[PDB]
């Protein structure tokens, strides 16, 4: 869909997950979207730590600095919908292990934009059919 | 190191779209 659609969607996705006190308010297309991004982003961890016994923490220490660097290689060879779930998990991690939640700061702002930009700038709707 | 995550998460994510 719209690249505007999912700028929208990605902030309002992070505002949620960081537990942001006010609702910034967004359609009901949107929330729906969120809905299930975070849905997936659970089943994904769930299988995360079913494989792996190491958390994201260690390795986004500097996040603030290395994140897009991480994302590059996350579909450095192909881009499907579980890496892209993985992509959202990530950033769910920063908003509830990382960041403090409840409140929208400037490393939120970094993080969201970080996240927009590489999203969009790949592609990454269109190997993210949410059906 | 941000480099292993990258596996793992390439892994988790592969094996995702199945199990």
């Amino acid at each position: 869909k719209s690249g505007t659609y999912w700028a929208t969607l990605i902030t309002a996705f992070l505002k949620t997950v960081s537990k942001v006190e006010e609702l910034d308010c967004v359609d009901s297309a949107v929330l729906v979207d969120v809905s299930k991004i975070i849905t997936l982003t659970q089943e994904f961890r769930r299988h995360y730590d079913s494989v792996y016994r190491a958390d994201y923490g260690p390795a986004l220490k500097n996040w603030k600095r290395d994140l897009s660097k991480l994302f590059t290689s996350l579909f450095v060879d192909v881009i499907n919908s579980g890496r892209i779930v993985g992509f959202f998990d990530v950033g769910r991690y920063v908003c509830e292990e990382v960041l403090c939640p409840g409140s929208w700061t400037e490393d939120h702002e970094l993080l969201n934009d970080c996240m927009t930009h590489f999203f969009i700038e790949n592609n990454l709707m269109n190997h993210f059919p949410l059906e | 190191t941000m480099e292993n995550l990258s596996r793992r998460l390439k892994v988790t994510g592969d094996l995702f779209d199945i199990m």
